[PDB]
RNA sequence: UCGAUGUCGGCUCGUCGCAUCCUGGGGCUGAAGAAGGUCCCAAGGGUUGGGCUGUUCGCCCAUUAAAGCGGCACGCGAGCU
RNA sequence: UCGCCUCCUAAAAGGUAACGGAGGCGCCCAAAGGUCCCCUCAGGCGGGACGGAAAUCCGCCGGAGAGCGCAAGGGUAGAAG
RNA sequence: GCUGACUGGGGCCUGUAGAGCACUGAUAGGGCUAGGGGGCCCACCAGCCUACCAAACCCUGUCAAACUCCGAAGGGUCCCAGGUGGAGCCUGGGAGUGAGGGCGCGAGCGAUAACGUCCGCGUCCGAGCGCGGGAACAACCGAGACCGCCAGCUAAGGCCCCCAAGUCUGGGCUAAGUGGUAAAGGAUGUGGCGCGGCGAAGACAGCCAGGAGGUUGGCUUAGAAGCAGCCAUCCUUUAAAGAGUGCGUAAUAGCUCACUGGUCGAGUGGCGCCGCGCCGAAAAUGAUCGGGGCUUAAGCCCAGCGCCGAAGCUGCGGGUCUGG
């Protein structure tokens, strides 16, 4: 779960953010953390 | 997979894809169903892939209706094989659904389990689908 | 305003016997003494003198909506009405003066009240009961 | 139940609802006129007035007369009203859809099943005047096994029906749990 | 293209791609450490010698930081074989 | 595979291709021909000795689903049966 | 010697599109019901039950090139009319051609792949590799080149520079260089419609307090205490607190959120659409939308005035073929 083509919550903990130009996930446990590609 | 019994011709031409549905737009039996958003030939395998997905999901519950039916012969020639010598042999069989069709609908589970259900099923299915519930399909009087 | 209907109407009629109304402190208490304030003047008073707790907005509507202003001293804040239709109002008082001296908190607690119509006050709380 | 109508000339009904109405038409053995309704003002009235309770129309002319949908056609894909059949009700004897209300926990369901409803409604002619609302029915006893139907329901005072009578109405189908694959 | 565009493998000589074998950065790990796994960033430079088969390829021997995968008329015969 | 017949593909006149889709013919009948006169089926439901779920019967109900030598189509009981 | 293509009006001939199951077949579920597993079995005389198999038949939903109760648009033909055209018809002399191709639409084949293949109508190329546009480019858009002109109006396509003509005029959108070309699928990107729900008897967020007793709800080989599957699917003291929202214990413990008190004291969350954009998006010599460059645009959408622009059309002069 970090770099894929579908990015979304997993778990109420998890923000959808925007950075860079590109849609990254983050989260309390870093497992969750994700981006899109 | 699922298949028709009988036939009276096992090849058939290919046809077209253009129209909207002609039927079945309505959800007629359960409370919830899967509309089809785009003209294309589901097949068997597809079908079953769906249905079992529903049947998986709601482990021991509801029942399932499922509304489209192949009975049209796709067909392939073997394998690195030439141009000619007459039509291919039968690989499976489609149902030719066309922008408006409510493949299948579910019934007695919650809501919640609905959408879901028919969600998952949507990702087997070769083209756009949209979830829906009885409304103005009430066509009477 | 749907469901604050029924709520006002229930502490209006209930503000009906206006004779040991008050309202003061000795808050900030946990679940376990829930039971516990909840048995003052109703092991010697019975269901006579209960304490009941409601939205201060809609507390200060039901005083106008039957003359009892005056609360201007007491008002502000988290508050509860020590409702006593019935059961001596003073005594009903020497209950909630005394669980509180003991749950841990000074003998500063008390936001006046109204027995049977008349603005009590402040000091005139620590003598309802001795 | 209020909903207003107007009239309608001859002038294409593309434009219409390309605007943002629902063409439409009322009628019964005298009287048909071409008319229409707000289209979002005619869902939220549909939504529940269905085709179950009546309908009532305006106009211009002040006129609130009484109707119900006799039909509504849809636009198969989009999916949503393309146009309306209103049927102005009278005095006459006139058949309906009157809604099946299924109460009751169904023995077959705690046990295993699902209650599938094969008819929530059943056109009966009626009174425009005594139209009822809703056909209560006895569901609780009904097991995993067939199912009451048709001929087994409660009709209301000078409420007969046009059905078989043995169309089957309802019936606990077994619920789905594992185990398949027949094909080997 | 048949009034001709020489065809496999090797040798020679490179050059490019990156979907990275090593090396360099980094995230997650069922990451204690050390050693791994996986994904993202990154070709700048590297990417061994042999036994067998014409072999490409593979299978072995012995090493290695690694013994990458592809394109260039399955690169390259008016360059060789 | 190569001639002939039926249906489709053939886009509502006719025609229309492919190593497109699916079946037939290379006979037969002296009565299966001509004419005149009569007759009407298949099934469904009853009731029926042997009687399958159709032998032949009887009673309703039944416009053609029967029949017409053989493919298929068209046709047909106000008969071509 | 008016009969031609084409067209108007009549009359029919037809079964494609579409649609629909009345026929032939195919169909999912349900009802009812011959049978057959088989079931209580009083045992031949029937019998009764069955979340299995399951006819025929009815109901709800559909499917067809070789199905049709039905059925267009059109098309065919005849009659009466227009129609003087390098129209037609008859007879004869000379042929060439019998490898076609691309595009559109309707079918087959194919894998609804192919600058594929085979038919049908049409159209271009062929023979218009003559001219304008499309960067370049037989067949895409424009248009049928007799010759001449240092004149004019247009077509498609254009009007910032390359490059002829608006750095034209009003209202919007986009912030990526999208524009300058890929999907499913994602996402608090932007902008605009909706429709409901909450809120000045104080909502939303944050913060403060509570978040309890029924009891660890019953059920499990280990145990399962709100957090593995069910029945009943509820009670209690209540402002309000579930037989529990996640995190977490082996299990308890612990931390939480459902709900409301209270501060604060103006808006705030839900989902359905529409426009344009983001990611998804890796291939081989050196890159780029033709280039330069372009951001209230030199992009996208919608109005408007005006220009540029062919060998098309006018104007002027000329040649030639027919007919009068
Ligand atoms: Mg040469
Ligand atoms: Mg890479
Ligand atoms: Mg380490
Ligand atoms: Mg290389
Ligand atoms: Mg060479
Ligand atoms: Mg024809
Ligand atoms: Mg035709
Ligand atoms: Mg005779
Ligand atoms: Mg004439
Ligand atoms: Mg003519
Ligand atoms: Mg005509
Ligand atoms: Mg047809
Ligand atoms: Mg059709
Ligand atoms: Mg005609
Ligand atoms: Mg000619
Ligand atoms: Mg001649
Ligand atoms: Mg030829
Ligand atoms: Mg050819
Ligand atoms: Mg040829
Ligand atoms: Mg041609
Ligand atoms: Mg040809
Ligand atoms: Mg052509
Ligand atoms: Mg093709
Ligand atoms: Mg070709
Ligand atoms: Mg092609
Ligand atoms: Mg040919
Ligand atoms: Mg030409
Ligand atoms: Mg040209
Ligand atoms: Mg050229
Ligand atoms: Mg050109
Ligand atoms: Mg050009
Ligand atoms: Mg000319
Ligand atoms: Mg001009
Ligand atoms: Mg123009
Ligand atoms: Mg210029
Ligand atoms: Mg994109
Ligand atoms: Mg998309
Ligand atoms: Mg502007
Ligand atoms: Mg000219
Ligand atoms: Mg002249
Ligand atoms: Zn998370």
């Amino acid at each position: 779960m970090k770099v894929r083509a579908s990015v979304k919550r997993i778990c109420d903990k998890c923000k959808v953010i925007r950075r860079h130009g590109r849609v990254y996930v983050i989260c309390e446990n870093p497992k969750h953390k994700q981006r899109q590609g | 997979m699922l298949m028709p019994r009988r036939m009276k011709y096992r090849k058939q031409q290919r046809g077209r894809l253009k129209g909207a549905t002609k039927g079945g737009d309505y959800v007629a039996f359960g409370d919830y169903g899967l509309v089809a958003l785009e003209p294309a030939w589901i097949t068997a395998q597809q079908i079953e892939a769906a249905r079992v997905a529903m049947v998986r999901h709601f482990r021991r519950g509801g029942k399932i209706f499922i509304r489209i039916f192949p009975d049209k012969p796709y067909t392939k020639k073997p394998l690195e094989v030439r141009m000619g010598k007459g039509k291919g042999n039968v690989e499976g069989y489609v149902a030719v659904v066309k922008p408006g069709r409510v493949m299948f609908e579910v019934a007695g589970v919650t809501e919640e389990q609905a959408m879901e259900a028919l969600r998952i099923a949507g990702h087997k299915l070769p083209i756009k689908t949209k979830i829906v519930r009885r409304d103005a399909y009430d066509e009477a009087q | 305003x749907x469901x604050x209907x029924x709520x006002x109407x229930x502490x209006x009629x209930x503000x009906x016997x206006x004779x040991x109304x008050x309202x003061x402190x000795x808050x900030x208490x946990x679940x376990x003494x829930x039971x516990x304030x909840x048995x003052x003047x109703x092991x010697x008073x019975x269901x006579x003198x209960x304490x009941x707790x409601x939205x201060x907005x809609x507390x200060x509507x039901x005083x106008x909506x039957x003359x009892x202003x005056x609360x201007x001293x007491x008002x502000x804040x988290x508050x509860x009405x020590l409702x006593x239709x019935x059961x001596x109002x003073x005594x009903x008082x020497x209950x909630x003066x005394x669980x509180x001296x003991x749950x841990x908190x000074x003998x500063x607690x008390x936001x006046x009240x109204x027995x049977x119509x008349x603005x009590x006050x402040x000091x005139x709380x620590x003598x309802x009961x001795x | 139940y209020r909903l207003k109508a107007y009239y309608r000339e001859g002038e294409k009904p593309s434009a219409l609802r390309r605007a943002g109405k629902l063409p439409g038409v009322m009628y019964n053995r005298h009287l048909n006129r071409k008319v229409y309704v707000d289209l979002v003002e005619f869902d939220k009235v549909f939504r529940q007035a269905s085709i179950h309770h009546v309908i009532v129309l305006e106009l211009p002319d002040g006129q609130s007369l009484p109707t119900l949908v006799r039909q509504v056609n849809l636009d198969k894909r989009r999916r949503r009203p393309e146009h309306v059949d209103f049927f102005v009700l009278s005095d006459e004897p006139v058949e309906m859809y009157v809604p099946l209300r299924f109460v009751g926990t169904p023995a077959g369901v705690r046990a295993g099943g699902v209650l599938q409803e094969i008819h929530r409604d059943i056109l009966v002619k009626v009174s425009p005047r005594n139209i009822p609302e809703f056909i209560e029915v006895d569901v609780s006893g009904l097991e995993i096994g067939d199912s009451l139907h048709a001929s087994d329901l409660k009709l209301p005072p000078g409420v007969e029906l046009a059905v078989s009578p043995e169309e089957t109405i309802a019936a606990v189908v077994p619920p789905e749990d594992v185990e398949k694959l027949a094909e080997e």
